[PDB]
């Protein structure tokens, strides 16, 4: 295309930024952020004005200055390029390939935040996906298209439950109307801020008993930057709704530790100057736990599904 | 003894919750009382 | 002296100053009215287009046509001399004794320079109070802060001046030191009223111990701001005096609690938003800034030993002044309610006390061998002496053992023969004397934990035979 | 370089005037004297300066230089017999020029220029270097210090100086593109140094102490958590895992406490014994220093300096500890940071990125093989202090989310003089299911089998203690006596461990794994006693109990000279019983 | 706008046991049901949708999960009312604002609701209004007066909130039409604190 | 609601047992009400024209639909009306001041527009000063005949 | 202004016989009576001006009740002062600012009480200060720091609070005035919490 580097910030504080006669840019646009040496930064474009607009920076504002700072603009949209051959590798936190492997040739490049579903287009979740755990069969049940969350403490072993009904977990379709070479099945694991061992612990895990070959992994540790892990499970429901909307998969998706998500929202809704909630979470989190929550489930007139485990910790129980 | 200690945790957070919402009113105060020079100009 | 007229803005406390580029920030101002009469006051935020000053007094009779500021002393200095060991000042340091002012040997400024970490010793030895259960079961030693924990309507000002009056370092207790070092007293008083402080005019003027201590007081109705550079001159007169001529300091800062309000006040006076349960933020430094400039040094010979005294606002351990001032300094000793309204002078009870330094500051050439195991033995047996009794109200005297009869009458003679002293004044001796004479009614072998050499030693003793209490 | 002067002072914030093109976050001199201060808050033409130290006696047009570079380390040979600060100042050279105290603006640098080193290059001109590289080798105190080119540099290498007396500003080699390279580098402290791969935790760090490497094992390039309340022998704790362990680099970094409690650190630390030569300890030790009355922000940066150069001794191919004491005065002085900064608070009155800020202090610490090719680690041993005194703070829940050890002091431990004063009941490990064929191959193949035996024999003595507690031990059964009596044979030998000992302040895996199999051995034979019918009485009483009681007072060239005998000893004594 | 507002005489049969029995609300009554998560209260509102005497229910979803919405949209058509026969659908309008849609429009919701159980009542019906998860509205009102830059009262609501909250709840009563005939509207709020 | 109703409806003073005389002097009844639904109003007008006291009482009336400053004047204009047959006609004016917890959320609106600093839990800091002007207009005065009785009427929140 | 500033050595002698025996006030000292509504402060307070031994009482009404002023001025004519024949309200000053009159002079009305009684305490008198209410003070000095457009300190108050009520009790206290004879205020103070 052609590229439209505005110079001229005129105050940069936390986060925040204040480019000045921008008004070419758009709410919401996602713009990167060259230093003066080369790193180019991310950032996404708030209050947009006739005197300036306020990019919040994505990572931290550290070598920045007023000069030699340009700022460009990439993909207004927050869009993500998804393909097939997902399916069996691993991703970073915004979806770059971690494993020694060569990136995707993508086949659709679709935005991340996700038009809601409309309630007359959805239909019941009316079927039966089976995990290993025998309380989670019997007792309660996993329904194929709905959302539970696993409540759990902090010497509680969760990862491990997480680890093992993605590896055993399966939708059994000889209890039913066969078509059993019809429907397959497929699994999309999202860490939100995760140690080093417990990196290693899921990769032994998914590779250990040849569980990785349906599943894809969307890993984030704890050195990175906080909009990774804001940004995790919304890549991750994406490649589900495209998987199960496209070509008709099951999804089970794995949100492993929602509690590292709601303290990263915390962390980087402290920059808006708005009040917070009941303590410190921000009142709007209900809706941003919403947006990401309401995107299971299943559609009439398709035959896939997606299914969410959220897994978090109480931090007191 | 967890009766008393459920208590005195939810005593506890709603005093943080007021410290906090006059926290949030003082740097409003505060950013009201330096638009008073930049509109004396 | 280049005096600033025209000025703008005088409210509340502050007043902005137009044209003054050469007020160094943190300096001091002289403010005359148009009467003639002279404030004093400090420059903060200092810019190109005006300086704030926030004046110490009341601002009544200034105006804005007839105000000048004039430069006094671009940083907040003391002069300090070694013939100010008699005197009485307030807060700056002005003498309120009447008395001729000093000729000052130094002018040193008042805000500390730290301590260079590796130039400190470990505080290894004692200094006695005179008050038993300060002296044995939790000891001071030279070169430690320590805080009492004091309450509402607990008497903290009357061991502040009996500490005061009665600190004493004994070197007889080493191989043979020399008296060749002397003993100092600096007595910073902040906060307090004009009953308390015709108190501690009298208690000094009494006993003759106002020629080795010397007094920075402030009232209440004196200017907060003296409050906050009250204890810096208190602690540059002590730095000065122990590293500059070899004394041992005792830093008495009373009512640390009205240092902090005044704190509190003067940083929402000077604009700026308060962190944990309305104080400031700053508080644990711009507070261990004056808790951390006591200790020895290497190469020196004297020391700096410093008592804050703090009432806890509603007997918590958990408010921030308290909670910080733990947080900094090394154990505490706790006035309790209930040994003041049984009637037990200082009431000081040992369970919630403690000496974190103590172990190093004891032993063998320090004070006695038996220093810490009799310590321990008295604290595990008044605190099973408690709970006995307490034990009583709903069992019986009779259906106990004998064991718990004798730990009874333990805690019964322990907390009116130790505890209670009133105003004699113990040496060290004397109070492991009375120590002994309350272990003895404990039989031996319930001593579990001292040696049997020194319970050889001094096991069985009478107090009606002693009269350290009789 | 860039150059602009003050237009206003309050507190400790200058807003200073005239520097266009000034970076963010990036050091600058404020004043005539030259005060330290990071240059937050660019707005039009001027720039806010946090400065360090107090302002009191700026005027105002005073000049304000600035540096160009972030808050940065000084990484390169001279580190080692170092006590240094929050910023990286050496407070002996400080003593050396201005007495006992520390006034404001002393500029010391951070290594040695006037002590000549003995350069030995392994590169000649003409190779290719990449970042990482090693490209020459110096002797410190017995200790090859490996020079490495700074991990974003690369070219091609000429003029290489020979082998002689240099010192540390000389250049030592220089590429084809300018770029010369001296021994020394400034890193940035709140980057992490790269490296290629970050490893996965499959080898212990052999601690010293028969505990934490038995029941609650660590797994070098892992994380732990030790609590510090007063009484619990806090102190010889972190002193024998220093002495006794497996690192080679110990960096031991007191991020701000008492004066008192660290003043007795910097007087028993350098006369301890390092076991393998004889010398002192901290020829291989690098010591951050704070007290409480230091400024916030060397208090706040004194971790990030200790992990940046326990990095850089990582990067040469190194065994590292860090023990970061006392991270709950840092996190307060990151509370104090945000409350000057005007931030909302969160949970008490801690900044929303708490968790954060210590997420990037612990995750910089793994098994990892660096850009030379080699493979290191920097294995944290931080500890944790609350005031209450509870572990339900902000900090100490965000330590426990984050690590991967916990090693429970608790007074009453030590109060009962059982040292160390590890509580196993309260405190975990997860390293031992990832730990598991270490184990099976250089101890023995049913190490984790008796492992757990001895964890379940701890965990029925205090599941049957309400009873003990209730009674006492002579009126128990038979069998649940022998549980209790044989958990108080683990607890008076093999737990507890004098560490001012000769030869018990070391215990290595087959000492711990013979003296494990005795007590198990003796327990699982005298059960078999029991079921015979043989009373209680007979079973205390016995001298075969002296040999396991003496089982830890063993030198490691005896213990298989001890170990059978004693093991021969137990089937002996309990065949001849009836 | 009405002739007369008349007083409430005559129950709103729940078909429940304990909300008719114990703790009756009348033809033109109001009422509140909080409870935390996992409570009920989704069955509970679906079960005054299903088996109720009114004529006409106006089912007013703000702020809560979708899957409920397709739930009465594909289990009511089969079902049958018990007063006229037929479908039971044929007497529901139902407005749904789902979690995930915009949160500004959660407060026309309820103000769209109650116009239309108003024209309802205005006919000479007994109209019906579930308003679901008005605490969801109160957080749209949070929203908005944080975006408006107000001053909060007690945890981030506007001072309004009690004054909007009691002109939505005052709407609600039996009267007499401008017609002639008489007509009632009540409303069951379920509060999600 | 009942038990102010009753308090109206059956207070009489005891002329007898006090030793003043006889007369048997009846109570003027003045109403004000702010933010009262429906089911109050028609209850207390009810009830006062079941026990025959609406001519001899005014009613300020101000239901929950109504806007919500003019809850501010309300008070006032009946304490306006009662110190007037109170202190110029010599009437003994009971005044029922319905729910004074509306009365402090309006105030704490329009204080709270004015960005004004608060007292406890929001509510600005001269509501004392506001419940005191409305509260304080009311008992004897000296040698007239007339009184004004006050009965307010609160919601305590959390009870 | 004053000569000197004697000890306290003397009680006050209220009456009542806890406040007496227990907790004593001596003759140049402060005291102050802190509690909730419906406690026993203003019954207290009339109580020591009826019947404690202080030569003259200044009674100041900061902020409080017309009708606890209206029987001050009704009932204390029928009295007999102690120490004197002549009536209890020979020997009292009156200063009332009640609650419904203006709020800005209520510091006007805590400082002309203290004033007055340091001028009976000149004459060689011995002075009772009944103040009550000085939260109200505290709370009228916030209403005008609103205005100021201030910042405050916790709780809303401004922060020369503290100082204002250092230098309000600080003004009592057995004093040997410039005539040379002596003389003292007492200032018992009610905190309304
Ligand atoms: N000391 C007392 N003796 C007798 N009755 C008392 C006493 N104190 C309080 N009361 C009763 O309780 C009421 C308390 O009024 P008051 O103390 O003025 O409340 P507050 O102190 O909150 O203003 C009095 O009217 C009286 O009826
Ligand atoms: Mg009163």
């Amino acid at each position: 295309l052609l590229k439209k580097e505005y110079t001229g910030i005129t105050y940069i504080s936390g986060p925040l930024l204040f480019v000045e006669n921008a008004k070419d840019l758009a709410y919401g646009a996602i713009v990167d952020i060259k230093d003066g040496t080369g790193r180019v930064r991310g950032g996404q474009v708030i209050e947009v004005s006739e005197e300036y607009a306020v990019i919040q920076v994505f990572e931290e504002t550290t070598g920045l200055d007023l000069a030699t700072t340009s700022v460009s603009l990439v993909e207004d949209v927050a869009r993500l390029g998804v393909s097939k051959e997902m399916l069996g590798r691993r991703f970073n936190g915004i979806g770059k390939p971690i494993d020694g492997l060569p990136p995707i040739t993508p086949e659709k490049r679709l935005p991340i935040t996700g038009l809601p579903l409309n309630p007359v287009a959805r239909r019941k979740p009316e079927q039966f996906i089976q995990t290993g755990i025998s309380t989670i069969d019997v007792m309660n049940t996993l329904v194929r298209g709905q959302k539970l969350p696993i409540f759990s403490g902090s010497g509680l072993p969760a990862n491990e439950i997480a680890a093992q009904i993605a590896r055993q977990a399966t939708v059994r379709p000889d209890l039913s109307g066969e078509g059993e070479k019809e429907e397959p099945f497929a699994v999309v694991f999202a860490a939100m801020g995760i140690t080093q061992r417990e990196l290693s612990y899921f990769i032994q895990e998914f590779e250990r008993t040849g569980a990785l070959s349906r599943s894809v992994l969307f890993l984030n540790k704890a050195d990175d930057p906080t909009i990774e892990r804001i940004l995790t499970p919304r890549m991750a429901l994406t490649v589900a709704e495209y998987l199960a909307f496209e070509h008709d998969y099951h999804v089970l998706v794995i949100l492993t530790d929602m509690t590292n998500y709601c303290e990263a929202l915390r962390e980087i809704g402290a920059a808006r100057e708005e009040i917070p909630g009941r303590r410190g979470y921000p009142g709007y989190m209900y809706t941003d736990l919403a947006t990401i929550y309401e995107r299971a489930g299943v559609v009439e007139g398709k035959k896939g599904s997606v299914t969410q485990i959220p897994i978090l910790s109480m931090p007191d129980d | 003894i967890p009766g008393i200690r459920a208590q005195i945790r939810f005593i506890q957070q709603v005093l943080e919750q007021r410290e906090r919402e006059d926290t949030f009113r003082l740097k409003r105060i505060k950013g009201k009382i330096e638009a008073r020079e930049a509109e004396e100009e | 002296k280049k005096e600033y007229t025209g000025i703008t803005y005088i409210s509340g406390p502050l007043l902005f100053v137009e044209n003054a580029k050469d007020l160094a920030y943190g300096a001091i101002v002289d403010i005359k009215d148009g009467t003639g009469r002279v404030r004093g006051g400090q420059v903060i935020e200092v810019s190109e287009e005006y300086a704030v000053i926030q004046v110490f007094e009341e601002t009544t009779g200034l105006d804005l046509a007839t105000t000048s500021v004039s430069l006094v002393e671009d940083v907040a200095r003391l002069g300090v001399s070694k013939e100010m060991l008699g005197r009485r000042f307030n807060g700056i340091g002005k003498p309120i004794d009447g008395l001729p002012p000093i000729t000052p040997e130094k002018r040193l400024p008042i805000t500390g320079l730290p301590l260079n970490p590796v130039a400190r010793r470990k505080p290894e030895q004692f200094i006695q109070t005179g008050i038993s259960t300060i002296d044995v079961m939790n000891t001071l030693v030279r070169g430690q802060k320590l805080p009492i924990f004091s309450g509402s309507g607990l008497p903290a000002n009357e061991i502040a001046a009996q500490i005061a009056r009665q600190a004493t370092v004994r070197p007889d207790l080493s191989g043979e030191g020399e008296k060749e070092e002397p003993f100092a007293v600096v007595f910073a008083a902040m906060g307090i009223t004009q009953r308390e402080l015709s108190y501690f005019i009298q208690e000094f003027e009494r006993t003759g111990a106002l020629s080795r201590s010397v007094l920075f007081l402030n009232k209440a109705d004196d200017p907060t701001i003296e409050r906050i550079l009250t204890p810096r001159m208190a602690l540059t007169v002590a730095e000065y005096l122990a590293f500059e001529h070899d004394y041992h300091v005792l830093v008495i800062l009373t009512d640390m609690t009205n240092y902090c309000e005044a704190l509190r006040e003067i940083g929402a006076a000077r604009e700026e938003i308060p962190g944990r349960r309305g104080y400031p933020g700053y508080m644990y430094t711009d507070l261990a800034t004056i808790y951390e400039r006591a200790g020895v040094v290497e190469g020196k010979k004297g020391s700096v030993t410093q008592i804050p005294i703090l009432s806890m606002p509603d007997d918590d351990r958990t408010h921030p002044i308290p909670d910080l001032t733990g947080y900094i300094t090394e154990g505490q000793i706790q006035l309790s309610r209930e040994l003041h309204r049984k009637g037990i002078y200082p009431p000081i009870d040992p369970l919630p006390s403690l000496s974190r330094l103590m172990n190093n500051g004891v032993g063998k050439g320090k004070t006695r061998e038996d220093h810490k195991q009799v310590s321990d033995q008295l604290y595990s047996a008044y605190a099973n002496g408690v709970d006995i009794r307490k034990l009583v109200a709903i069992i019986g005297e009779d259906a106990l053992t004998e064991n718990d009869r004798r730990y009874l009458q333990f805690a019964d003679a322990f907390e009116r023969f130790f505890i209670n002293q009133g105003q004699q004044n113990r040496s060290i001796e004397e109070s492991l004397q009375i120590a002994w004479a309350l272990l003895s009614m404990l039989p031996q072998g319930e001593l579990k934990r001292i040696s049997k050499d020194h319970i050889g030693k001094y096991y069985g003793q009478k107090l009606e035979e002693i009269w350290g209490a009789p | 370089m860039i150059q602009g002067v003050i237009q206003k002072i309050a507190g400790p914030a200058v807003i200073a005037k005239g520097m266009l093109g000034a970076r963010m976050y990036d050091i600058c001199k404020v004043g005539e004297e030259g005060l330290v201060g990071e240059i937050i808050r660019l707005d039009g033409d001027t720039a806010f300066v946090q400065v360090y130290e107090d302002t009191s006696g700026l005027k105002v047009g005073e000049p304000v230089v600035s540096t160009g570079l972030p808050l940065a380390v000084e990484l390169g040979p001279g580190m080692l017999n170092g006590i240094y600060d929050g910023i990286q100042r050496p407070l002996e050279r400080i003593r050396e020029k201005t007495g006992i105290y520390i006034t404001r603006g002393v500029v010391v640098h951070a290594l040695d220029r006037e002590k000549k080193w003995a350069w030995t290059p392994m590169v000649k001109p003409g190779d290719e270097v990449r970042g990482g590289m090693v490209l020459g080798t110096v002797p410190e105190f017995g200790f090859t210090h490996k020079i490495l080119v700074p991990p974003d540099v690369r070219g091609r290498v000429k003029e290489v100086k020979p082998a002689g007396e240099y010192t540390v500003e000389e250049p030592v080699v220089v590429l084809e593109d300018g770029t010369e390279l001296k021994m020394y580098h400034t890193w940035p402290v709140r980057r992490a140094r790269p490296v290629q791969r970050k490893l996965d935790p499959n080898t212990p760090f052999l601690t010293g102490m028969r505990i934490l490497d038995v029941l609650f094992p660590v797994a070098m390039g892992g994380t732990a958590a030790i609590p510090g309340p007063f009484g619990s022998g806090k102190t010889v704790t972190q002193q024998s895992l220093a002495k006794w362990s497996n690192a080679d680099v110990v960096v031991y970094v007191g991020c701000g406490e008492r004066g008192n409690e660290m003043t007795d650190v910097l007087v028993e630390f350098p006369e301890l014994t390092d076991p393998k030569t004889g010398g002192p300890l901290m020829h291989r030790t690098v010591l951050i220093a704070n007290t409480s009355n230091m400024p916030v922000a060397a208090r706040e940066a004194s971790i990030y300096v200790g992990v940046t150069i326990a990095e850089y001794f990582r990067d040469q191919g190194f065994s590292v500890a860090l023990m970061a004491d006392s991270t709950s005065r840092w996190a307060e002085a990151l509370r104090e940071i945000s409350s000057r900064l005007e931030e909302m608070p969160a949970e008490e009155g801690y900044p929303p990125y708490l968790a954060a800020r210590l997420a990037a202090f612990y995750e910089r610490a793994g098994k990892v093989i660096t850009l030379g090719g080699e493979e290191g680690a920097v294995t944290i041993v931080g500890a944790v202090s609350p005031p209450g005194g509870d572990m339900s703070e902000p900090v100490t829940q965000s330590t426990l989310r984050i690590v991967g050890a916990f090693w429970r002091l608790d007074a009453s431990l030590a109060f009962r003089r059982h040292f160390p004063a590890i509580n196993w009941n309260g405190s975990y490990s997860l390293f031992t299911s990832a730990l598991d064929p270490w184990y099976r191959e250089n101890v023995a193949e049913d190490y984790p089998e008796l492992r757990d035996a001895i964890s379940e024999l701890l965990q029925r003595e205090a599941g049957l203690q309400e009873i003990v507690q209730l009674v006492g031990p002579d009126a128990l059964q038979d069998a649940e006596r022998l549980v209790i009596e044989v958990g108080r044979i683990i607890r008076e030998d093999f737990l507890q461990q004098n560490a001012y000992h000769e030869v018990d302040a070391y215990c290595s895996m087959k000492k711990a794994y013979g003296i494990m199999k005795m007590i198990l051995a003796f327990y699982k034979e005298a059960e078999a006693a029991i079921k015979r019918g043989v009373s209680i009485d007979e079973i205390l009483q016995l001298p075969v109990l002296e040999r396991i009681g003496r089982a830890r007072y063993v030198s490691e060239e005896e213990f298989p000279a001890y170990f059978e005998e004693a093991m021969k000893e137990i089937q002996g004594a309990f065949k001849a019983l009836a």
